[PDB]
Parts: structure tokens; C-alpha cells; sequence
């Protein structure tokens, strides 16, 4: 939920940085993904729904024990508000951020052999929406500058022209361009339209509703913080200021 | 002191309540459910209401 | 030798694994305690002639506040209900309901989702085997009581050996005509009419005289720890509607007449102390569906 | 799904060591990778024509 | 009690008295808990060891909430906590118009 | 010629490797010294007929108000303990207590998670390998005290190898008769009762008079580093409760009667040092969790 | 085919009827309490170059105060203490101490008199029965350890059925040379060197091979519910004592050299879940009294 | 837990505690000893009139 509120790269990425990996993964064994499955919606159908399940709804689903599937279930983390159950990892890696195993040699993850259209592929891109590609594409982007693969990264791009098109710009060493981005990366917000307590068909619809119904209680309760209320509460170190920028940026 | 007078007015407080959000419409309460504050209350005027 | 068995205990079909860590039986506490009081506010409301005491229990179980036009079908807390029920029945079952719904919806009441206050009195006998010689014929009728009917046709009189597991903490035998019945290695006592037996005896053997059938009629209770709210007149009821609504038409699981026959078939299977625990959730679990769908009804 | 400190002890438990690591992924094209066994009956290729080489024999 | 939205806090002195810890205490224990921030609980505890404990706000300020209830609880101070309000239903009568 | 084992030290199977860092360490720690404060609330408050020292130690340890209708199970921290505890036995037992959870249960108590402070002393005999000639049986029965019985078929007086290791101390042999016993390439001294020998001294060589059978008796004292509120009678115990409720259940593992065979065979095996690491943690996790389920029966 | 059983599980003798209710099992608890600090008051006294603090102790246990000339014997309570505890091992006994008495006593202190807070696990291992067919030779010592040594005489393989019992929790099974154990009507694994097994599951079965001797170590677990003041090394050094002071000498009873082989071959009668409530009331009386009598020597 | 310690005084007389196994009390007992009396002739009857 707090992942899936940040509305720019700034935001986006100064949360990945505090964030340790172990949020990223989860403890619950779920389900497999990629199976017809008929799921029970009563305020629209008497029969039962059909819909396929898959790894991008915010539901822990089982994983692979492996880089691919660590690589997946951040990524999935990042554009769907939960991960999978990859377990045994070690309490070296799950104490970094997400951010240092995204793009970071000394963590000791060796990501360079990722393909980027299978993991595209099963992190189902068909399926996501605007807002999802583009953080899907910063992930990408982090792990391309990474392991020196940007040539790479250039190619895939120019084969999916939509990707291109909506693909932020901004390069992973250098701190004014965080900055100049105006994306808007937020899945989760205040909603001008009216948001109301009703269900919706497809898995990943209810899934992301409950979040946005989520946010906007934890939008009014008391764990929010009111800027122009208590600005002057927040401790030095975690103030916003200008000249703030991500550690070796 | 603030314990024994909390639970001896506690009666008289909830049903003033009551009475206010009898005054307000229905469309007036959900249009000030949108909007939201913070109220600075001085340490002395705190202490000395209870 | 020809062997028999109880229908019902055929097979037991694994149960699911998730929705059983404290956040989420504590939604299934909340789920019952905010459907009984539904039940109760339809009443009030009927016996009152106003809506009032129905529309605020309807708007804490559904955070939203009924409108004309609109169904009523309990909203969001119903949804992660029906789906979590379907999830608890089978391992082939979707999860399809995220956490951070199942952690809103505790929140609505402060009940504690401890499920092992107390007990409950189960009456499904478990016959795992009758086990007869060549020239005898044996059948094993019901799962309340069951018959077993015992045809001699040889000339000497037959040993038939009967099975009870080790769940049942007693049956009791009653036959149509009086009958002999003793454990393995023991003396054979006069024949008698009934017999009170505890199934961690062993194997007990009943000497089958040739001539007219002999019927056994068996009855056994169980205990299973249940939390203190359950009732079990309410889940049988809502047993009974889930199968008539659809939600247990899973692939490859097995049905049952009564959710007494389902919990002990998986009473009586490898790792059986695990499925009991998450049978319980999904019992109590079905006397919130139960309710709440008397409440808000459909044609 | 792991990795080591350096200048670490060597040694570990298990006496049988996986060519893929404790990670399970081996990067294709390199030594550990090439050295790796190949299923014959599940492979369609490798079972065909084994029993091409079997029949000439 | 009426807004949920609505919320209470109160500035202390840079060296509290007797009374900023009443006046602290007592919001603590009498208003809702749904109506004090994260950052305010912060703060009134803060004051709360200030006074109790023989420190200063510097020496405290980079502390979280855990070390702050640590610190008050070895004191011997063991209102270190908030409270939950419960809810009341309220109904208005229809009369002329549909009621709420 | 043949050769017979303890049975105990037979494939080890090997354990966990999480939650071995300093701040899990401090939360067995920490578990431990509330664990204890609670069987030691529960017989003061019993005896003061007053239950208030009993709710601030559950309190404490479990962060919640003790409440009748409730289990009383503990808390998040029984959840930790026990799931630690699975962790230890076996590399393939998931481990599935977040980090966030270990440091917030940590701060509880100010404590210090070092586990090499003291030692302790197990009794379990490491018979590594006895050798025997033909027409001889030897068998080898035991693992706190182990009786070695030889039978020599054969016309001549035969030689029997024995090997106890290297990790052992001190191994204090007696037999039913007296019997020779020397290293490799000594003198053979008089028939005596008993013997004490260095494992590290080498192979030792045991004669056999064609006769009677002979039966050697055999016990064993090893030092492991251990911290200092390690308690073997309250690990022995735990160590039989964690078998009991199930917490070893986890497959393709090896089963042990005791915690004294637990440890010492793994540290005869690859690796030892640092398996017999993981073990004293385990220890002092199975004596919090005994102070606790004893407290706290579910 | 023969049978081979368990020594101490041979024909338990019925245990005593009297002082079972609350108010006895209060006077059982304030014994322990007030024994207790009579052995921590002589230790402060000691330390503390006083005798003040074991004269206050002394006090309360006896109802009198201590004279340097006059020996120090324990007063009423050590008399009632002793009458009550020949009460609980035999029917037979004369239970001669009177219920007022019981009470006046049980007045001294406040303790719940709870015989159900908590558990303890007791390691002696039931063999029931075991069947060996013709040919071959099964022996079994042991209580603590169960050593069932197999000799196969005959032309081929043998199956040995094994009886634990349906009591104990969990027994492990240690071969001296790996061996082959599965269910009966069940097929047969490989040849391990060691078993986990739950007596409940049913009788065992053992391929004993022809040629070299099988000895099978068992090792078993059981559960029974004990207050919370329990401690297993006090109880089984009071057992002893009072054997040796013979309050256990009554005609037509079994003795018992350990504790635990005395709780559980009471636990294997027919009414054994009755049979020990009384067992476990008495050890806690043979807590009081092993502290009471170390204290205070006749 | 006020409403279960209420009862539970009225039916054990005695006040709940922690660190007890909350058995009944002496009615419990007496439940539990009548009910085996009426059963059969044979049993015995334990319980004083008083």
C-alpha cells in the first residue's frame, strides 16, 4: 500500500532505498499461478466467475527458487503491493534494500543473464496498465545500468514501440534527471471520481480496489503525515529537503 | 481528580453529541467528511478542562 | 477374506493450507459475531416496524449504507467469505483474497480467534474394515448408524474381525438378535445385546452362527476441540448451502451428506490432527455464511 | 536465492555439491552449465536418436 | 467524536513542567487515539521522559517510539500508551425527511 | 575382518544455517531470561496469592494483558520460538520469522548473545570403528555408557582395533574381566580393570583370551563451549517436548534420544565446528522453550 | 511362539484411596513450600553467621521453637508428612492421620493446591509384549534403556512383533547393526540404524536375519500432568529415602528401583488414568520430604 | 472479563485465578458425583446432605 502510493520517481525510488527485501518476498504459502481457477462473485453473478490466476493480483503465490524468481516477485512487489514465497533466501540478502539488489554489485546477486522478454512474459505485461508498465520499466531500467547491459535495454525497447513510448527517462547514475521526471507513477490515491464499497469482477480489479479502499482509511487515519500540520515533529534526518539525494547518486 | 470527573460527566458529554449531529444534514455531514484539520490546544486549557 | 468399509471414509480429499495464522481466524470471529447480530437486527426490525436497527448492523458488516435499487449482498466482507470458504474445502481452490483485506476486516470487532475453548460432540462412526471369510457375506449401511448386515452361508460358524481406528472415543453395538463379541486372544462372553467398546481395544471379533442374517447396528461419538461460539445445528445448515450454491464444485474432491462425515473422513487420514484444525476454521466459517445469507435472502 | 562472504570458510555440510549453486541457476553458456547432465528419455531429440546409434550398433 | 478527520495536539515548553506532563497525560488517556497522530504520541512521550527521566529534547530527539516507552516504563511511568475510543450508533427519526 | 559403529553417529543430517547472527542470538537470549521469569513469577505469585507478578512477566514476554477465555499461548514470541527452533534441525525446514520480527522481540531485554562465555560437559562415547579378525563378533550397545561385547571363535588370541575419534577428552574403559590394552606399537602391560586413554593418542589394540566372552564398558566426557545460563537438565527435557509436539517432524532427517548424542554427533562429522555452533543455539532455544510450554501448556 | 515383557510392568499394585481431595492437596503443597525454605533458611543462616533465619523457618514448619539440647525432629507436620505418604503407595495401609489435623496444617500457607498447571516427561520405556517365534532367543533389560538382545537359530529369516503400548508418546529405536522395523501387513523399508516411532500406531514388526545377534536400545517419552512446583531430581532422591526409611513396607506391594518406572506401570493398568492422580500427588509429597528430612536428619 | 468472573464466583464460589485449571469448584464436583448416583443402584453417594 505505502509501495503503491508514490507518485514520482523521487518518491518511488527514496522508498525502495529505506525498504529491505524482505518485504519484498512473503511467508505465505498461497497458490500456483497460471491456472483457470472459478472464482465466487455474488453481487454480479449467481454462477461462478472465471478468470485465470496470475502473478501480478496483490495475493502471495508460490515461486521459483531462483535469481529469475527473486527478480519477479520485486517486480511484482513494486506494481502489485505484494510478493511471493521464495524462502531459505539468507539474512545477508534480506537485509539490503531493494533498491541495492536492483542496482548494486556488492550484494553478490548475479542478475546478467535475465531476459527481459520472458520475465516481461510471466509477469503478465498484456494484463497491466499504464501506471504498472512504467515502474515495471524502471525496475528494468536499474537492472540494465546494473550489470552493463543498456544496449540491451535499448534494443528490447525499439522491438515494443508502446514500451518505448510511456518508458521513463531518466539514467540510474545521476540524480538531476530523479528530479526533472514528471511521471506519475501513483496506482493508489485520492480519487476525484466517487470510490465506492463494491466488489469488482477480475482478480486483479478486487485485489487493487481493496488497496485503494485500504489507502484512503490509512489516508485519514493517524499513521498519515499532515505536512502543513506537523512539519516541525519530523526529526532533521528524514526532513525534505533539497539538496536530499539517494546514497552514491 | 480527572478520572472520578471523566466517568461522573461522561453521560452528559455523549448525549451533547448526539444532540449536534441531529442538526446536520445528511448531504452537509458527507460533503465535511471530504476536508480535514488539526486543532492546537494550549497545555492549561487542556488540563484545566478535565 | 472379502473386506468392507464405510463409504464416507474413502478417500479424504486434502483441505487448505491458507488463511490459518491468527490475523485470519480472527476475520472468521469477527465474520460470525457480525452475521449473528444481522440476524438479531432483522428481527428488531421486523417486530418494530423500522429499518433503523437493520440499516447499522448492515453498515458495519458492509461498511456501506443499503440503497434502493442496489442488492444487497453484503458487500466486500461477504466476497472475502464465499472465497476464503471455497479455499478452506480443497487445496485446489484459488486464494484470491489479499491480506490487507482479511487485516480491515478483523479490525471491525475485538474478538479473540482462539478455536480451542471447547469441545464438540461428533456421531459419525468410523468403520475402517470388516474383514469376513469366504463363505460370508457383509454390508455396511449409513454413516449416523451404521448396519452391518452378516450372512453365514457355510456350515461352521465364522469369525468376522471389526476395525475402529483410534479417533472414536466410543461405540456402542446393539444387535437384532443377541450375539457374542470379544477382543483379539480373549474368551467369547454370553451372548448379549449390546456391547460398550473403546476402538483403541483393538480388532474385535463377533462369531457369526450360521442360519439368519445378523444386523449391527453401531453408534459413536467424538470429541473435537471447537471454539466456544460454535453451534452445530447452524454450520450443518450452512453445510448444506454452500453445496446448493456451488461453491464446493472444485476438481478431484469428494462430497459429504453432513459436515459430521467430513470432518471425521479427514480425522481419519495420514496427518490428521492438521486437517481437523483448518476443518474447524472452515466450520465456524460456514455459520457465518449461514447467517448471513438468512438475513439477506435471494429467489 | 543466496550468496557468500568472501575470505569465508570453504567448507560446508553437504558432502554431494550441485553444479548450480544454493541460487538453483546456472548461466547458460558457461563451464558449470555445458558439464551439466542431459535427460535422455524426457527429450524427444536425445531419445529419437539414441536409438538410431543403438539400431546401427 | 463527531469527525473522525479531525485531530488534537498541543506545543509544550523547551522545559516542561508538572503541568505540560498533566496536560500530556491526560490527552493521552481521555481524547481518542484515533485523533492523535503518530508524530504527537511521538512528542508527548518525548515530554513525557523529558521530565521524568532528567533529560533534555536533544538528547531524545532521534528516538523512536519503543526506546521512549523503554525509557518512561523503567522510570516507573506506565501510561505510555494510547487508547481506542468506542464507537456509538446514533440514529435521527425520520419525521418529514428520510433519516440517517 | 569386520567393523561395527555407534549407531548414533551414523549420517548426521545437517542443520539449519539461519538465524545464526548476532541479533537472532540475542533473541534466544532474550527468550531465555523471560522464559525463566516466568516459571519464577508463577510459583511467586502462587505462593503470595496475588497475581500480579505473574501479568507483568506475561506481559513482557507475550505483549499482551493475560485474559481468561484465551489460550494463553504466549504470544508472537512463542510463534518465533517455535519456528527458530524447526529452522535449527534441518537445512530444508523453511524459515519463515521475518527479521523485523527477531530485532523488535530482541529489544526486550538487554542482553548479550555471545555463546562461547562458558562449558559443559557431554557423556556420550564416540566409538568411531571397533576392527576385528575373523571368527570374532563384536557388538556395540549404547550411547551414554557403551558395552562392547567380543567373542574370540577362533584357535589363537586375537586383536582388537578400537578407535574413539579425536574430539573426545578422556574415555575411561572397564571391563567384566581384566583384559591388555595398549596403543599401536607398545609393550603390552599387565591385565588390569580399567583404563584411561587420550582419543588423540591413536589407534588402541585389545587382546583377546579365547574363552568367555568379554565385555568392556566405555565412558566419555567431551567439553563444548557453551554461554553461561547454558542448563543441560533443562535442555534434556526441552530436547524431549520439541520431539513430542511435533517440531522435529520435517523429513530426511535423523531422530536422536538425546541431546547429548545430538551434538556430539555432529560435531564427528564435516564441518563440525560449525554445526556444533548451530547446535548450542538450538540448546539454549529448547531451554527457553521448556521454561515456557512448562508455564504455558496448550 | 514366547513372550518377553518388561520387568517393572508386572502386576501393579493398587494404590491408596485417602487424602485425594482439595484440602489434602493443599496440605501436599504447603508442605513443599514451607520444606523448602527450611533448606534455603539453614544456607542463610550459615552464610549469614546467625541462626535466626532457620529458627523462624523451624518455627512455622513445627510449631516449636528450637532447643540447642532437644533434638530437632519436624514437629506435627513431619509426622503427618510420613503417615500420608504410606497412605498413597498401598490400599492396605492404616491412614491414620485425621482431616482436621489436615487442615489446621494446610492454614499455614496460601498455594492453590493445583496437581494439574503443568506437565513432565518421564523416559522409561514399556515394552508389553513381544512375540518371537520358535528357534530363536529374545531377552529384555533395562528400564530407563531397553536392550532387547536377538539370537536367530534357524534356517531363515524371523519375524519379532513388538508391543510399546498405546501410553508413550514417541519411543526411538538404536540397532547395534542396521536392521528392517515396519507396520504389521505393511512392506519393509531399507535397513536403518535407527527408528522414530508412535506406540499407538500399532505392533512392529522386525526381519531378524540368521546368523549374528540384533540388540535393539529403545528409548520412549511420556507426558504426564504435574503441578507446577514439580522437579524430577528432588522426587526421585525423596523416593529413594523413603524406601530405605521404609514407608513402603507393606505386604502384598511391588517395588520399584526409579520413580518413573513407578508412575508408569501404574499408567498401564486398567485404570491407570485414575491410578495416577494418586501417583502424582505422592511425588510431591516425596519432594517435601526428600528437602524436609535433608534439613533435618534422624 | 468482568461478566465471566461474575459468574464464574457465583458457581465455584471462589475467585478466578490465573495459573489454575478453573475445574468448577466444589459444584462441579457434586454435579459430576450425582450424576453418577442416579445412573445405577450400585453406585455409591458421596455427597454430604449438608
Amino acid at each position: 500500500m505505502d509501495v503503491l502510493s508514490k507518485g514520482s520517481l523521487k518518491e518511488l525510488l527514496a522508498h525502495l532505498e529505506k525498504t529491505p527485501l524482505e518485504e519484498a518476498i512473503s511467508y505465505r504459502i498461497g497458490t500456483v499461478p497460471y491456472q483457470n481457477v472459478l472464482i465466487s462473485r455474488n453481487e454480479y453473478y449467481n454462477q461462478l466467475y472465471p478468470d485465470t490466476t496470475s502473478l501480478i493480483d496483490g495475493v502471495s503465490r508460490e515461486g521459483q527458487r531462483n535469481v529469475n524468481g527473486l527478480i519477479m516477485s520485486i517486480i511484482s512487489y513494486v506494481v502489485s503491493g505484494s510478493g511471493h514465497y521464495i524462502p531459505n533466501i539468507g539474512f545477508m540478502l534480506l537485509r539490503r534494500s531493494i533498491l541495492d539488489i536492483l542496482t548494486k554489485h556488492d550484494t553478490g546477486l548475479v542478475t546478467n543473464n535475465l531476459n527481459y522478454g520472458i520475465i516481461a512474459r510471466n509477469l503478465t505485461v498484456s494484463k497491466m496498465n499504464c501506471e504498472q508498465r512504467k515502474r515495471m520499466l524502471i525496475c528494468f531500467k536499474l537492472l540494465a545500468y546494473k550489470d552493463g547491459n543498456q544496449n540491451d535495454y535499448e534494443i528490447y525497447l525499439n522491438q515494443n514501440i508502446p514500451l518505448k513510448q510511456i518508458a521513463p527517462n531518466f539514467i540510474p547514475g545521476d540524480m538531476r534527471t530523479v528530479i526533472h521526471n514528471q511521471d506519475q507513477l501513483a496506482i493508489v490515491g485520492i480519487p476525484a471520481y466517487r470510490l465506492t464499497q463494491s466488489t469488482e469482477l477480475s482478480i486483479r480489479d478486487d485485489n487493487a480496489k481493496s488497496y485503494k479502499l485500504g489507502y484512503v482509511d490509512w489516508y485519514n487515519s493517524n499513521s498519515f503525515l499532515r505536512e502543513r500540520s506537523e512539519f516541525n515533529l519530523i526529526r532533521l534526518k528524514d526532513r525534505d529537503t533539497k539538496y536530499g539525494k539517494l546514497n552514491g547518486w | 481528580a480527572c478520572r472520578d470527573k471523566t466517568s461522573a460527566n461522561w453521560r452528559g458529554y455523549s448525549v451533547l453529541v448526539s444532540r449536534y449531529r441531529s442538526l446536520i444534514p445528511n448531504e452537509l455531514f458527507e460533503s465535511l467528511r471530504n476536508i480535514s484539520g488539526e486543532y492546537n490546544i494550549n497545555p492549561q486549557d487542556e488540563h484545566s478542562f478535565f | 477374506a472379502n473386506r468392507a468399509t464405510s463409504a464416507f471414509l474413502d478417500n479424504p480429499h486434502p483441505v487448505g493450507v491458507n488463511y490459518v495464522d491468527e490475523g485470519s481466524r480472527q476475520f472468521v470471529a469477527v465474520a460470525e459475531l457480525l452475521a449473528s447480530k444481522l440476524i438479531d437486527s432483522s428481527r428488531e426490525s421486523d417486530e418494530s416496524n423500522s429499518d433503523v436497527p437493520f440499516v447499522q448492523a448492515y453498515s458495519k458488516f458492509a461498511d456501506d449504507n443499503p440503497r434502493h435499487l442496489r442488492v444487497k449482498t453484503g458487500g466486500k466482507m461477504a466476497n472475502a467469505l464465499t472465497n476464503v470458504i471455497r479455499s478452506y474445502y480443497s487445496i485446489n481452490a484459488p486464494a484470491i483474497v489479499p491480506q490487507v483485506e482479511i487485516d480491515r476486516l478483523a479490525s471491525k470487532a475485538t474478538v479473540s480467534g482462539d478455536m480451542y475453548n471447547s469441545y464438540a460432540i461428533f456421531n459419525s462412526v468410523p468403520i475402517v474394515e470388516v474383514l469376513s471369510p469366504a463363505r460370508t457375506t457383509v454390508s455396511i449401511v449409513g454413516s449416523d448408524r451404521a448396519d452391518v448386515t452378516m450372512l453365514n452361508t457355510g456350515a461352521g460358524a465364522a469369525n468376522i474381525t471389526f476395525n475402529f481406528g483410534q479417533i472414536a472415543e466410543t461405540v456402542i453395538l446393539k444387535g437384532s438378535v443377541p450375539f457374542q463379541l470379544a477382543r483379539l486372544n480373549q474368551p467369547m462372553p454370553a451372548a448379549r445385546f449390546t456391547y460398550k467398546l473403546r476402538p483403541l481395544d483393538g480388532p474385535f471379533i463377533v462369531v457369526l452362527p450360521v442360519g439368519n442374517p445378523l444386523v449391527i447396528s453401531a453408534t459413536a461419538a467424538t470429541r473435537i476441540q471447537v471454539p466456544l461460539a460454535f453451534n452445530k445445528a447452524l454450520v450443518e445448515s450452512g453445510f448444506q448451502t454452500a453445496m446448493n450454491d456451488g461453491l464446493f464444485d472444485i476438481q478431484n474432491v469428494n462430497y459429504y451428506s453432513s459436515f459430521d462425515e467430513f470432518i471425521i473422513s479427514q480425522y481419519h487420514a495420514q496427518d490428521g490432527i492438521n486437517r481437523v484444525s483448518t476443518c474447524v476454521i472452515l466450520g465456524l466459517a460456514l455459520q457465518a455464511y449461514d447467517q448471513m445469507r438468512r438475513a439477506l435472502p435471494v429467489r | 536465492a543466496w550468496v557468500t562472504q568472501a575470505y569465508s570458510s570453504g567448507l560446508s555440510q553437504n558432502s554431494i555439491i550441485s553444479l548450480t549453486g544454493n541460487d538453483r541457476t546456472v548461466a547458460d553458456g558457461t563451464f558449470n552449465s555445458m558439464i551439466m547432465p542431459r535427460a535422455v528419455i524426457a527429450n524427444e531429440r536425445e531419445h529419437f536418436m539414441k536409438t538410431r546409434i543403438d539400431k546401427i550398433e | 467524536c463527531m469527525f473522525k478527520q479531525f485531530r488534537i495536539g498541543m506545543t509544550y515548553a523547551l522545559d516542561p513542567n508538572i503541568m505540560d506532563v498533566a496536560a500530556a497525560t491526560c490527552m493521552l488517556l481521555f481524547r481518542p487515539a484515533q485523533s492523535i497522530s503518530d508524530e504527537q504520541y511521538r512528542y508527548c512521550l518525548q515530554t513525557m521522559a523529558v521530565f521524568l527521566t532528567n533529560t533534555t529534547y536533544d538528547i531524545v530527539n532521534n528516538d523512536t517510539i519503543d526506546v521512549l516507552k523503554m525509557k518512561l516504563r523503567n522510570q516507573g511511568w506506565p501510561f505510555v500508551e494510547r487508547y481506542n475510543a468506542v464507537e456509538i450508533d446514533m440514529s435521527v427519526e425520520p419525521l418529514r425527511s428520510p433519516g440517517q
